[PDB]
């Protein structure tokens, strides 16, 4: 009937929906990837600017 | 978040036509009753009237 | 999390509440339509046994 077309188009708009819910799940979740190796460069960066700034200052 | 969203609306259309069920088929209950008993009332009368005659 | 389980499992038991409602109701009006077929065919007979009578 009505509703079952009805239901058939809120369940495809569910499924293209939960699939666009992953799919930028899995977005963000690179963005966060590539944001964790960059506070770990960071985290890199930190250290070296320390030990080099230390040495300076040793000198 | 955003499939979230999605779930829980799908979640409430199952909620609003089951309810919408229930209900009219309790309205359809309440009135093939009310048939059903009308119907015996006519025929406890009839009854009734049957008696009469044969007295 | 927290909100999303209980407003889940509330709505899935709305969901099925009035489901079983609904077939409740349902098959109280059957039985009720049977009966009154079956009322309404005594009561034919009903009547033309009072119509001999009469006569």
């Amino acid at each position: 009937d009505f509703d079952d077309i009805h239901r058939k188009r809120m369940e495809k708009d569910l499924n293209e929906l939960q699939a666009l819910i992953e799919a930028h799940f899995e977005n963000r979740k690179k963005e966060e990837e590539e944001l964790v190796s960059l506070k770990d460069r960071i985290e890199r960066r930190r250290a070296e600017r320390a030990e080099q700034q230390r040495i300076r200052n040793e000198r | 978040m955003d499939a979230i969203k999605k779930k829980m609306q799908m979640l409430k259309l199952d909620k609003e036509n089951a309810l919408d069920r229930a209900e009219q088929a309790e309205a359809d209950k309440k009135a093939a009753e009310d048939r059903s008993k009308q119907l015996e009332d006519e025929l406890v009368s009839l009854q009734k009237k049957l008696k009469g005659t044969e007295d």
